[PDB]
């Protein structure tokens, strides 16, 4: 029986690996989807300022 | 009495011999430790085969 269990331990180790895997990848894409809109908020600061250097319709 | 103490040394001797079964049972223990690891060896075996995998 314990080496029954060793070897649960090798799928359950086989798992953890692929659940590591698994959760990694999909985070990955949720922070390239954060970092894209992030480049976006920050190409909103400069058109913020730039409106604000008019100072005509400002 | 001599024959009785004869009898005795006798009983003494079946005594040393009942001593003496229980190293021959010690004795059957040294089957027992190659029992006990020839069930870790098949635990061994299975491990091995677990490991393969």
């Amino acid at each position: 029986g314990n080496f029954k269990s060793k070897l649960k331990k090798a799928m359950l180790s086989q798992q953890i690996t692929k659940s590591t895997i698994a959760n990694k990848m999909r985070l990955k894409v949720l922070s390239a989807r954060e970092q894209s809109l992030d480049g976006i908020f920050e190409e909103t600061k400069e058109k913020l300022s730039g409106i604000a250097n008019n100072r005509d319709e400002y | 009495n001599g024959i009785a103490t004869l009898l005795q040394a006798e009983k003494e001797a079946h005594e040393i011999v009942s001593k003496a079964r229980k190293y021959r049972q010690d004795k059957l223990k040294q089957a027992k430790t190659d029992a006990a690891k020839e069930i870790d060896s098949y635990k061994i075996q299975k491990d091995k085969e677990l490991k393969e995998f």
